C-alpha cells in the first residue's frame, strides 16, 4: 500500500454548526474509549491587563462546582465512571477536554453541557484558588525554560497584549474579583467562538443530538455590544538576559517573527526544523545524528540540549531556537547554530530536504495517534483554520517542498533579520546583540 | 614472485633499516586521523609494547647506535600488529565519505 | 573501665575519630592522601512541590520503566 | 475493519503476532526475556548498558550506518526495559518499515561490541542514571525492590556506581548468548502482514537454543531503608507480597489499588473517591499525596502505599494511610465503592491500549507472560468476575504480612516498621 491512499483510508472529520454558531466536530474510529472537548477562542491575548490572569483562574475554578452540582459531587460524577478530566490555557485556545468511555458518552456531554454555561463560583473558593495560584506561580518560576519562554514573549512581543503570561502578574492575581470573572465569562465565553470536538467511538449524529439538547442555550448575544477585536501585534527585535550565576546552567532561546497559522510556507518552516531538529544529553546516536547542530554539539560537548520550536498565533509568530549548556560554551552554540540557518538560507541540498520531509511525515503521522491527540487536532484547527484539514492534504502540501523555496522561504524569514532574545542563567558569554545581528547575515552570500 | 620476490622483500626489509632499531612495520607508519583512532582502538598489551619500542629506538636514535644483531626485528616474525584496526577506520571512513557525496 | 574507645581493643580508632588542629611535632603514622577522584554531572533545576495541587500524581503506583532512544529524551514512567 | 490479530508459535519457541491495521505507519517490536530479572552479583548493570548500547555496531550493519539510515526514513529506535523483560521497537513508513526491521534485526541477533564503543558510553551510563534519579519515585523504587527481595529482584534497572568501568563487552556477549535465545522472544508487528515478519524471523531470528537461563526465583526479604538527604518532601514506601501475573488474585489487588486511590481523575482535584487521599485529607493540613502502589511480576508482587509528605508531618500520613487500610481490611467499604474501583480499573487498562505504543507493549506482555493473546473484552470480563471479598481477602494480605518499608528525606518524625 503507497503512503497516499493508506492516509486517504483515515475518516474523515464530519462538521457541523448548530444555530447558535457554536462548531460541533466529530471523528469515528474503533476505539471504545472517546475524547470529548470544548475548545473557546479566550486566551491571555484577549485581556487588556486589568483581568490579565483572568483564564488562568477561571479554568482553575472550573471544575469546584456548577450552580446544578454543588462542588465534589461533580468529581464523583467524573469519578464514577473513571473518566479523565483535563483543562488547559494557551495564550489564544482554552480547551476542557475529558476522556471517558462510549457507553458513558451522553452524560459528559451534561459536564461539558455546566462547565462553560453555568460556573458557580464562590468566594471561599476565590481565596482558596487566589493562593493557590500565588504559590503555583512561585513553584512554575524555578522551571528555567518556562521564565525562558515567557522572557522571550515578554522582550518580542512588547506593549502588546500577546507579551503577557497565561497566569498574569502576581499583583492582579491578588485583586481579580468575582465581577471581573463575570465580564470575562461574559465576554468570552460565547457561542460563535466554541468548538465541540469528539474523538473515537462517538457518531456525528447522536453528538449533535446531545450538543443540541444541552449546548443550545449558549449566548451569541453580545454584552455591550462592542466586538472585541484581535489586533496585530508588532514583533520587536530586542533582548532581555537575566543575570544570575549561582544558576548551574543556562537557558537560552533567540526567535525571528514566523507568519502564523493561514501561511502555507509554515510547512516549509516546519521541514526547516526537521533539518535542525534537536539533541539531548541522554541520547542513544552519539556522533552519527544526521543534524549537524547536534553531531558538532556532541563532539564539542558544547551543549545539554537544544531544539527548535515554531509557535505560532493570529497572523503571528515566533520561530527559533532554546538551547541549555553551561556557561563556557554559550557563544559558541550560538556561532553554529546560526551557521545552520546560513546554511538552510544558502546551501540547503535536496538530501536533507527529503530527510526533513520524511522526519516531518512521520512526525505529523506519529503525533496523530490517539483519541486525545485527534480531538486536540479538530479542536484546534476548527478553532485556527475554520476546518479540519485531513492529512492526504498535509501530505500533498509537505510533497511540494524542494531545496530551492526551502532556501527562498528561509531567506525570507531567516537572512538579516532582527531577532528576539532571551537568556537565563551565567550568561555573561552570552553575545551582545550586534553580534547576533551580524550572525543573522554572512559577507559570503 | 616465488624465487625472488619474498627475497628481494628481506633484503629490502635488511636495507630499510627500522629492524635494527628493534621496530615492528606498524610502529614507523605516520600519524593521521585514521592512524591515531587505530591507535586508540588498540588493546592496553599491544599500545604499551608499541609505545615502549618507539621510546626505545628514541633512546638508540639518539646515541646513533643500533640494537645488537640477534635483537634485530626478524622479517618472519615481524607481525602486522595495527593493520586489521587500519583497515577497519579506513573502511568506516569511507563508509562516511560515501554517504557524504550522495 | 572507662574510655569506651579503650574497651574495644582493635576497634579504638574506628569507634573514635581523631583530628588535630595544629599538627605537634611528631608525624603521623599513614598520613593518607585522597585521589583525584570524578565529578558528577551537571543537571538543571528541578521542579519543587509547594503545593497539593502539583503533588497530585506525583506518589507512584505501577512498577518502573525505563526507556531510552536514538533520537527521542530518555524517560522513565512509574 | 480492524479486522484479527493473527498468532504464530514456532517450533523453536519463538512467537509472532501481527496484526493487517493497514495504517499509515508501521510499529514492529521485539520482546525479549532478558531484563534486570537475569543478572547474579557478577555482572550487575549489564542489562543497562546493553539497553544503551543497542546502537552500536552490529555484524552487518555499522553503527553510522545504522543512526543515519533510521534517522535517513525519519523512523524512530526505542528500546523500554523493565525488571522483567526488555522491548525493541522500530516505527516507521510502511514503505520503509521492512529495511527498518533489518536494522532491528542487527541490532538483536548480531552485535559485534566492540571493545572501543563500550568503553565510550560507559560515561552515557553515569549520565543515564544521573537524569533518571533526578527523580525521588526512582531513587525510592528502586531500594524498596533491593530491600524487599534478596535475589533475582533486587538487582537494579540502574548500574551501580562501582560497576560503571568494569563492566566489558564479554559479559555483554555472555548476556546476549544466554538471554536473548529463541524461546524468550516475541516479535509484534502493526501496519504488516504475516508473511514478511515470517520471512524475516525464519531469515534472522532461528539461530539459538531457547531454554537459556532460568534466574533465581525471587525469594522475599522484607526490612526497611532509610536515606537522609535533605529535601522539602519525605517519601514513604510501604509494600507486601502480593499475589503474581496470571494468579486469580492479581486482579483483586488491581481493584484494591484502584479501591484506594492509583492517580487523580480531575487535574487540580481533590481526590473525592480515593480512601487514602480522604483520610490524610481529614487529618492534615499541608501538601501530600498518598496513593496504593502496585507492581506483578511473573512470580512475584508488591502491593503497598506510597506517601509523599511533609518532614514534619509524615508520622501523621503513614499512619493515616495505614489505618485507613487496615479499615478497608477489615469489611468497611461498600458495594459501590468496589463498583467505582472496577470502572477505574477498566477504563484505565482501555485507555492504555488506545495507541500503537501502548497496544503493542500489551501484545507482546501478553505473548510473553501466557503465550496466548486475549481480546481486551476478555480482559474487561474477568475484571467483572471480582468479589469485594477477595479484595477484603487481598487487604487482609496486605495487612498480615511482613513489610518493606523503603523512606527518603528528613526522618526526624518518620516512623518505622514496628511503629506501625
Amino acid at each position: 500500500a503507497t503512503f497516499a491512499q493508506a492516509l486517504q483510508s483515515v475518516p474523515e472529520t464530519q462538521v457541523s454548526i448548530l444555530d447558535n454558531g457554536l462548531r460541533v466536530a466529530s471523528e469515528q474510529s474503533s476505539h471504545a474509549t472517546c475524547t470529548v472537548g470544548v475548545w473557546i477562542d479566550a486566551g491571555s491575548r484577549y485581556e487588556t491587563e486589568k483581568n490579565n490572569g483572568a483564564g488562568y483562574f477561571l479554568e482553575h475554578l472550573a471544575f469546584k462546582g456548577t450552580k446544578n452540582r454543588p462542588g465534589n459531587a461533580l468529581e464523583k460524577e467524573v469519578e464514577s465512571i473513571g473518566a479523565h478530566l483535563n483543562a488547559y490555557s494557551t495564550r489564544e485556545h482554552t480547551a476542557y477536554l475529558i476522556k471517558a468511555l462510549s457507553k458513558d458518552l451522553p452524560k459528559v456531554v451534561e459536564l461539558l453541557a455546566d462547565i462553560v454555561q453555568n460556573s458557580s463560583l464562590e468566594d471561599s473558593q476565590i481565596e482558596k484558588e487566589r493562593d493557590v495560584i500565588l504559590r503555583e506561580m512561585q513553584e512554575n518560576d524555578a522551571s528555567m525554560q518556562n521564565v525562558v519562554f515567557d522572557y522571550l514573549h515578554a522582550t518580542a512581543f512588547q506593549g502588546t497584549p500577546l507579551a503577557q503570561a497565561v497566569e498574569g502578574p502576581s499583583e492582579n492575581v491578588r485583586r481579580l474579583s468575582r465581577t471581573d470573572l463575570t465580564d470575562y465569562l461574559n465576554r468570552h465565553y460565547k457561542a460563535p467562538r466554541m468548538v465541540l470536538a469528539a474523538a473515537g467511538g462517538v457518531e456525528h449524529q447522536q453528538l449533535l443530538d446531545l450538543a443540541q439538547k444541552h449546548l443550545s442555550s449558549v449566548s451569541r448575544v453580545y454584552e455591550e455590544d462592542a466586538v472585541p477585536g484581535l489586533t496585530p501585534c508588532r514583533f520587536t527585535g530586542s533582548e532581555i538576559r537575566h543575570r544570575d550565576d549561582a544558576l548551574p546552567l543556562a537557558h537560552v532561546a533567540i526567535a525571528v517573527e514566523g507568519p502564523g497559522w493561514a501561511n502555507p510556507d509554515n510547512v516549509t518552516l516546519q521541514v526547516a526544523n526537521a533539518i535542525i531538529g534537536h539533541y539531548d544529553c541522554t541520547y542513544g546516536g552519539g556522533v552519527h545524528l544526521s543534524s549537524p547542530l547536534a553531531s558538532v554539539a556532541v563532539a564539542n560537548k558544547l551543549c545539554q540540549s537544544f531544539q527548535t520550536f515554531n509557535i505560532s498565533y493570529s497572523d503571528t509568530g515566533l520561530l527559533g531556537a532554546h538551547f541549555v549548556c553551561d556557561a563556557m560554551s554559550i557563544d559558541d552554540m550560538v556561532f553554529f547554530l546560526q551557521g545552520q540557518w546560513m546554511r538552510l538560507c544558502t546551501s540547503a541540498t535536496e538530501s536533507e530536504v527529503t530527510r526533513g520531509k520524511n522526519i516531518l511525515r512521520n512526525a505529523l503521522v506519529s503525533h496523530l495517534d490517539g483519541t486525545t491527540p485527534v480531538c486536540e487536532d479538530i479542536g484546534r484547527s476548527l478553532l485556527t483554520y475554520g476546518r479540519r484539514i485531513p492529512l492526504a492534504e498535509w501530505e500533498s502540501r509537505i510533497q511540494e517542498v524542494d531545496a530551492q523555496m526551502l532556501r527562498d522561504i528561509c531567506s525570507k524569514y531567516f537572512y538579516d533579520q532582527c531577532p528576539a532574545v532571551a537568556g537565563y542563567g551565567p550568561i555573561e558569554q552570552l553575545p551582545d546583540y550586534n553580534r547576533i545581528r551580524s550572525g543573522m547575515f554572512w559577507l559570503r552570500f | 614472485s616465488s624465487k625472488w620476490l619474498d627475497g628481494f622483500r628481506k633484503w629490502y626489509y635488511n636495507a630499510a633499516g627500522f629492524n635494527k632499531l628493534g621496530l615492528m612495520r606498524d610502529d614507523t607508519l605516520h600519524e593521521t586521523e585514521d592512524v591515531k583512532e587505530a591507535i586508540r582502538r588498540l588493546p592496553e598489551d599491544l599500545y604499551n609494547d608499541r609505545m615502549f619500542r618507539i621510546k626505545r629506538a628514541l633512546d638508540l636514535t639518539m646515541r646513533h647506535q643500533i640494537l645488537p644483531k640477534d635483537q634485530w626485528t626478524k622479517y618472519e616474525e615481524d607481525k602486522f600488529y595495527l593493520e586489521p584496526y587500519l583497515k577497519e577506520v579506513i573502511r568506516e571512513r569511507k563508509e562516511r565519505e560515501e554517504w557524504a557525496k550522495k | 573501665m572507662l574510655s569506651v574507645a579503650a574497651r574495644s581493643g582493635p576497634f579504638a580508632p574506628v569507634l573514635s575519630a581523631t583530628s588535630r588542629g595544629v599538627a605537634g611535632a611528631l608525624r603521623p603514622l599513614l598520613q593518607g592522601a585522597v585521589p583525584a577522584a570524578s565529578e558528577p554531572p551537571v543537571l538543571d533545576v528541578k521542579r519543587p512541590f509547594l503545593c497539593r495541587e502539583s503533588l497530585s500524581g506525583q506518589a507512584a503506583a505501577r512498577p518502573l520503566v525505563a526507556t531510552v532512544g536514538l533520537n527521542v529524551p530518555a524517560s522513565v514512567r512509574f | 475493519q480492524p479486522q484479527d490479530l493473527e498468532f504464530t508459535k514456532l517450533p523453536n519457541g519463538l512467537v509472532i503476532a501481527s496484526l493487517e491495521n493497514y495504517a499509515p505507519l508501521s510499529r514492529i517490536g521485539l520482546f525479549v526475556k532478558a531484563g534486570s530479572r537475569y543478572e547474579d552479583s557478577n555482572n550487575l548493570g549489564t542489562s543497562h548498558l546493553l539497553r544503551l548500547a543497542s546502537s552500536l555496531t552490529t555484524k552487518g550493519a555499522s553503527s553510522f550506518k545504522i543512526t543515519r539510515g533510521i534517522e535517513a526514513v525519519g523512523g524512530k529506535l526505542s528500546v523500554t526495559a523493565t525488571r522483567e523483560n526488555m522491548a525493541y521497537t522500530v516505527e516507521g513508513i510502511r514503505s520503509d518499515i521492512e529495511i527498518l526491521m533489518e536494522f532491528l534485526l542487527n541490532v538483536t541477533t548480531a552485535p559485534e561490541f566492540r571493545r572501543w564503543e563500550v568503553a565510550a558510553l560507559r560515561s552515557q551510563l553515569k549520565i543515564d542514571k544521573a537524569v533518571a534519579f533526578q527523580n525521588s519515585q526512582t531513587r525510592i523504587i528502586e531500594n524498596l525492590h533491593d530491600v524487599a527481595y534478596k535475589n533475582a529482584l533486587a538487582n537494579p534497572l540502574y548500574c551501580p556506581d562501582y560497576r560503571m568501568g568494569k563492566i566489558t563487552s564479554e559479559e555483554l556477549h555472555y548476556f546476549v548468548q544466554n538471554h536473548f535465545t529463541s524461546a524468550r522472544m516475541a516479535l509484534v508487528g502493526l501496519g504488516v502482514s504475516h508473511s514478511v515478519l515470517k520471512q524475516v524471523a525464519e531469515q534472522f531470528l532461528n539461530m539459538r537454543g531457547g531454554l537459556g537461563l532460568a534466574g533465581a526465583k525471587a525469594k522475599y526479604r522484607g526490612g526497611e531503608i532509610r536515606e537522609q538527604n535533605g529535601d522539602n518532601l519525605v517519601h514513604a514506601a510501604i509494600v507486601a507480597e502480593s499475589a503474581a501475573i496470571g494468579n486469580a488474585e492479581a486482579n483483586a489487588f488491581s481493584v484494591l489499588q484502584h479501591l484506594l486511590g492509583a492517580g487523580p481523575h480531575i487535574k487540580r482535584g481533590n481526590n473525592t473517591t480515593s480512601l487514602l487521599s480522604q483520610s490524610v485529607a481529614k487529618g492534615s493540613h499541608q501538601p501530600f499525596d498518598v496513593s496504593a502502589f502496585n507492581a506483578s511480576y511473573s512470580d512475584s508482587g508488591l502491593f503497598g502505599i506510597y506517601t509523599i509528605s511533609q518532614a514534619a508531618a509524615a508520622g501523621e500520613v503513614i499512619n493515616a494511610a495505614y489505618n485507613q487500610v487496615k479499615a478497608v481490611a477489615q469489611g468497611n467499604l461498600s458495594s459501590a465503592d468496589v463498583q467505582a474501583a472496577k470502572n477505574k480499573l477498566k477504563a484505565g487498562y482501555l485507555m492504555s491500549v488506545e495507541t500503537s505504543e501502548g497496544f503493542l507493549s500489551e501484545i507482546g506482555s501478553q505473548a510473553l507472560a501466557a503465550g496466548s493473546y486475549m481480546p481486551p473484552s476478555t480482559v474487561l470480563q474477568q475484571i467483572d468476575s471480582v468479589a469485594d471479598a477477595d479484595v477484603v481477602k487481598a487487604a487482609k494480605k496486605f495487612v498480615s504480612g511482613k513489610k518493606s518499608m523503603a523512606a527518603s528525606g528528613n526522618l526526624g518524625h518518620t516512623p518505622f516498621l514496628d511503629e506501625l
